[PDB]
């Protein structure tokens, strides 16, 4: 309801009203992916346990590359893959 | 000790009063046998009432390994930026920037036990 | 955890008394006569609080020395490969294969159960030496009992720890 | 010094360096309780007599656990010593019934006491030790303060060094129906949640599917525990 | 029919509604009845039914007063009120979502502020908001978001451009998730400087004379004397990258790493015991660090995944008594953990003792009213026992301190006073559907006097043995407790206490129960009779 951006009560209806006509046949037939429109209608139930379907962890903060000779060279931890 | 405290508690609660208990208060211990055995149960070493320098401050994210970490000694980040507008910023000090890379243990085990 | 120092006048059941309220605990076997212990948790938590609280602490009147230091088996293979000082490499200790949902680290019960499995609660349990129970509901009245029973036997003198 | 207000009060008239003049805009509200109303109407009215009627008011709230009753006091446009009369006399009172049930006497405090309360400020204030603010204030509006157990001279003393720094501004005409409000909502939500404390397994809880939801997951959880200590079992054995 | 009186009589709404109405706690009941009204009326817009606006308005109200740590549902709720034409209530929506998270929420902070810079239209005032979102969430490890917002609308409304070089120094020392960007600005900004009078924007003149040896009013050959001072310049802020980056990488590698969740989610569910662990242990990392702003918003961050646990309560109570000193603090941090956490028991029993300390007793005193009336005065009979005893002790500690010592040698009378002692009795009638009787007896012989004890052993345990109870009798504490009482009596003489014993307890225990009564009172017969534990011995042989 916040983050979807296309449920969003202020910019909602801009959003499909701005879609397109796509009068094109082969634009929509260039792309084979799936959409994943979630719904407004969501609830709490779906996905009920966030850890066991599976979980990515987040990635490691960005450097900048000139400066990256100046890290730490090892880290304190031993961890595995 | 977790013992005794428990049910000296129980004891205590159950057999006086407040006109005992507020003139047992005395301030330069901040002892009160209400909560301070409340307080005083899993940690023994318990003392009631430069801080770079402390061993809690240099193992901090990890037990053991100790590491001093490099650090800016005149850090802005508590003053809020509507204070610091109101004249310009000095440069910042450092301390510790040769030890990046510098980690030391104190290996009890090796020494101590496994070459005797 | 490596616990070192020892009195060498401290016995194992004595020893589990110092260090058992830090968390549940799976081993507390000492070698005879080295001056120096051991101690396993079942949690990093309850290691790490530990470390923390019982650093250098007086067991029968010597400051102990605490820190890490590996187990029996360990410690044989890296002396018997130490004296061949060949390799001496180490194993890591096993996973608890998280996502784990009953367990709340570093907690103690000490000994028909239908709970509600809410969240403020706790559900699964490790039993005290070794097994897995469900927590029951009276945790309290079991603790409260055994302490007012280890408080008048140990006035008397049935245990010393 | 001594333990009568009235020769501590005429120290601090005489040595405090301009303690007459007033505070702009300040306002200062000390919520307390009484069990029974009769003790405390006593020195209210005494009270009363001494401090203008426009500075001091008592605001009864509804009586709403007719037990005990829940009397706002509040000081509006107070001098440097007029807040130290009224929170002096008042800090000793409400202590006066649990230790020294037989002295009777409300200007004169007993030397086996100690000052111990709490008052609340506005947010308001630049304040450019005894008295010390709090971290976590509850009431989204004013700032809770804390006196921690005090001499009734160092009382006063600290009062007078604490209301010379402060610099009140601009409020609300009727920031007090705010208060009150607001704290009367504060204690109707954390009294609404002890009476939750029946009713949590099935009162409200749909437990039927709850139980449901999360019974294989704590299943697995118990295996995989077992699987931990056999594996931990022999890891640390010898063999 | 329009669209209330067509949703009214719809029958799926008296449903939604009977469930919602039975199980509150529950928040898919909440959600499912909350999209249906909104599906209800599929043109939302400022001419739809107003009774039908007032029953989403209660809708969505009534369920942030149930779930006030929803952060998306406070965004959503502002934003259909804005939708509907008001900006003026969507201020006070995100408002009251700010201060049911104590002002520490990120979230809500950035969706206020990219709320507020439409409508808000006075600069200071906008500026004023972003400097009370900087000194409450501004150490967030991920408000990145935060301070990039802060910075476009410094870009774009001043146009002095000394305040973002301000506000972008104080990025540069605050350990953030994403800190290379805001140091690749302040590089390509260094860079992007012309002459000599412009290295004052950065710091003050004398700072630059004297640390870096460097003379802004150096009139002469001006290239190679900037191109210098851009080299030093370089190296300072090379040597601040490396203090940031060993802080961001420690707080990433060791703790930021494990967390997986961070949102309130529901009341049902359950946090992994992975982040039970490195929740504690990066709440006890914050500590060390001694900077106040992100302790409390750590503590705060930590309340959102395990509000409900009250690990978290605890410990932040904890922290506020004795590593800070704020004891108002801490008596409210756990006021306030008891209206989300839901064992509240060792709440209550810590919240007693804070309450106690701060020699706030009518607190105490109208406390243990609301739990003496919250079970409709019938404590007495509550299931379990942890509740009850808590109760018991503090509500001992003021019966004691109300009512005058009643018996001789300054005695309080603990357990006995007869408003107390009914509550006692009433629990050990029920003799074994209610758990922790020992406690209860075991409780009530510490009276070491002459009329104390002899009130004890006339109106306890001779009226045990008179209505014959048989829980009791089987039970080796009651008649160990029932020694104890006697022999630690300081009134007697020994022989007395004795003969006492061993002539007019002992006799009475009846032989059918020795097997259990025996171990109980071997021990103590062992331990301060070893002369008369023959007697016992014979009195219990296997052949009469």
């Amino acid at each position: 309801k916040v983050f979807v951006d296309a449920n969003r009560f202020d910019i909602g209806d801009l959003v499909k009203a701005s879609k397109l006509p796509q009068r094109a046949n082969e634009k929509s037939a260039h792309h084979s992916f799936k959409q994943t429109s979630r719904s407004r209608d969501e609830t709490c139930e779906s996905n009920p346990f966030p850890r066991l379907n599976n979980p990515k962890k987040l990635e490691p903060p960005k450097i900048l590359s000139q400066w990256s000779n100046t890290i730490p060279k090892t880290s304190i931890f031993y961890s595995v893959d | 000790m977790n013992d005794i405290l428990t049910d000296y508690k129980t004891f205590y609660l159950t057999h006086s009063n407040i006109v005992t208990y507020e003139s047992s208060i005395i301030d330069s211990n901040t002892f009160d046998p209400i909560l301070y055995p409340e307080l005083k149960m899993s940690n023994p070493k318990y003392d009631p009432v430069d801080w770079h320098k402390k061993t809690e401050w240099k193992e901090a994210g990890h037990i053991g390994i100790t590491t001093e970490r490099p650090q800016i000694s005149n850090s802005i980040i508590e003053c809020n930026s509507g204070t610091l507008i109101q004249k310009p910023i000095s440069l910042p000090n450092f301390r510790n920037l040769e030890k990046i890379n510098q980690v030391k243990i104190n290996d009890l085990y090796t020494e101590e036990f496994l070459k005797e | 955890v490596f616990i070192g120092g020892l009195s060498s006048l401290v016995t194992e059941d004595e020893l589990r008394a110092y260090f058992q309220p830090f968390g549940t605990i799976v081993y507390v076997k000492i070698p005879v006569g080295k001056c120096c212990g051991f101690v396993q948790y079942v949690d990093r938590l309850s290691a790490e609080a530990a470390i923390a609280g019982m650093q250098g602490f007086p067991i029968a009147n010597s400051r102990v020395r605490l820190s890490w230091g590996r187990s029996a088996k360990q410690t044989a293979l890296l002396q018997q490969a130490m004296l061949s000082n060949s390799l001496q490499v180490q194993q890591q200790q096993p996973g608890l294969q998280q996502p784990n949902y009953g367990y709340i680290p570093s907690s103690t019960c000490e000994a028909n159960v239908s709970s509600t499995m809410l969240p403020g609660c706790q559900i699964l349990n490790y039993s005290n030496p070794q097994q897995v129970i469900m927590q029951g509901s009276e945790a309290v009245v079991n603790s409260t009992n055994a302490m007012l029973n280890r408080l008048e036997q140990g006035s008397n003198g049935f245990m010393f720890a | 010094q001594s333990f009568d207000i009235w020769k501590n009060l005429d120290r601090i008239r005489s040595t405090k360096k301009n303690a007459g003049q007033f505070i702009k805009g300040s306002l200062l509200i000390l919520p307390m309780r009484t069990e029974d109303k009769q003790q405390f109407d006593e020195c209210m009215d005494e009270l009363h007599k001494y401090i203008s009627k426009d500075i001091l008011r008592c605001y009864p709230q509804k009586e709403q656990k007719d037990e005990g009753m829940l009397f706002y006091i509040v000081l509006k446009d107070f001098n440097i010593l007029d807040s130290c009369f009224v929170l002096s006399v008042l800090l000793a009172f409400q202590k006066r019934l649990w230790m020294a049930p037989s002295e009777k006497s409300y200007f004169r405090v007993p030397k086996n006491i100690n000052l111990t309360g709490s008052f609340y400020l506005p947010k308001n204030i630049e304040t450019g030790s005894s008295i010390v603010e709090v971290g976590f204030n509850v009431v989204p509006d004013f700032q809770q303060f804390q006196v921690k157990a005090c001499h009734v001279s160092k009382f006063m003393n600290e009062l007078s060094n604490f209301f010379s720094q402060v610099e009140f501004g601009k409020c609300e005409a009727n920031v007090i129906n705010y208060f009150k409000r607001e704290y009367n909502r504060t204690y109707s939500q954390i009294s609404l949640a002890l009476y939750e404390l029946p009713l949590i397994g099935d009162g409200l809880f749909d437990i039927k599917s709850y139980i449901s939801k999360t019974r294989p997951i704590i299943e697995t959880s118990k295996a995989q525990m077992i699987k931990h200590i056999s594996e931990m079992k022999a890891y640390n054995e010898i063999s | 029919m329009d669209k209330y009186t067509a949703l009214i009589h719809d029958e799926n709404f008296s449903t939604l509604t009977l469930n919602v109405s039975r199980y509150p706690k529950s928040l898919a009941y909440w959600e499912k009845l909350l999209n249906y009204i909104v599906k209800a009326s599929a043109p939302i817009c400022k001419s739809t039914e107003p009774q039908l606006l007032k029953l989403i308005r209660c809708t969505y109200s009534s369920m942030l007063n149930e779930f006030p740590y929803l952060e998306n549902y406070y965004i959503d709720f502002a934003l259909l009120e804005y939708k509907l034409g008001n900006v003026s209530m969507s201020h006070k929506i995100f408002q009251r979502g700010l201060q049911a998270f104590n002002q520490r929420s990120l979230l809500l902070w950035t969706s206020y502020l990219k709320f507020c810079n439409n409508v808000i239209s006075h600069q200071k005032q906008l500026f004023k908001k972003y400097e009370t979102a900087e000194e409450y969430v501004g150490l967030h490890f991920f408000s990145g978001e935060f301070w990039d917002l802060y910075l476009e609308q410094i870009s774009s409304r001043c146009t002095s451009s000394k305040k973002y070089w301000n506000v972008l120094r104080k990025i540069l020392e605050i350990p953030l998730h994403s800190f290379s960007k805001f140091y690749a600005l302040w590089l390509q900004r260094i860079d992007d400087i012309m002459d000599l009078k412009q290295l004052s924007q950065l710091t003050s003149k004398d700072e630059l004379l004297k640390k870096l040896k460097i003379d802004i009013n150096y009139s002469g050959r001006k290239g190679p004397y900037l191109q210098d001072a851009k080299k030093k310049l370089k190296k300072i802020t090379k040597e601040m990258y490396m203090v940031v980056q060993y802080q961001v990488l420690e707080i990433y590698s060791i703790f930021e790493s494990k967390i997986y969740i961070n949102y309130y989610t529901s009341p049902e569910t359950l946090v992994s015991s992975d982040e039970i662990e490195t929740w504690i242990k990066y709440l006890d990392y914050t500590i060390t660090l001694q900077t106040d702003s992100l302790t409390h918003l750590n503590f705060q961050r930590a309340l959102l995944p395990l509000a409900h646990y009250d690990l978290v309560w605890i410990k932040y109570s904890k922290w506020l008594i004795n590593s800070k000193n704020d004891l108002l603090g801490a008596k409210n941090v756990l006021l306030m953990g008891l209206k989300f956490s839901l064992k509240k028991t060792e709440i209550i029993k810590l919240l007693y003792s804070v309450i106690c300390k701060l020699n706030e007793y009518v607190l105490l005193r109208n406390l243990l009213e609301k739990i003496e009336s919250s079970y409709s005065d019938n404590v007495e009979n509550v299931d379990d026992f942890e509740i009850f005893w808590d109760y018991l002790q503090f509500k001992t500690f003021c019966q004691n301190s109300l009512y005058s010592s009643r018996y001789s040698d300054s005695q309080s009378n603990g357990l006995l006073n007869k408003e107390l002692f009914d509550k006692v009795w009433k629990r050990l009638s029920c003799k074994e559907k209610k758990s922790g009787q020992e406690i209860l007896l075991n409780n009530l012989v510490q009276f070491y006097s002459k009329d104390t004890v002899e009130f004890v052993e006339k109106n306890i345990f001779q009226k045990i043995i008179e209505f014959g109870w048989e829980y009791y009798l089987q039970n080796g504490m009651f008649w160990n407790c029932y020694c104890r009482l006697i022999y630690f009596d300081t009134s007697r003489s020994y022989l007395d206490k004795r003969q006492y014993i061993v002539r007019k307890i002992w006799p009475q225990i009846d032989k059918k129960f020795a097997q259990s009564v025996l171990p109980s009172l071997t021990e103590f017969c062992e331990s301060y009779f070893p002369e008369e534990m023959d007697t016992l011995e014979e009195m219990f042989t296997e052949e009469p």
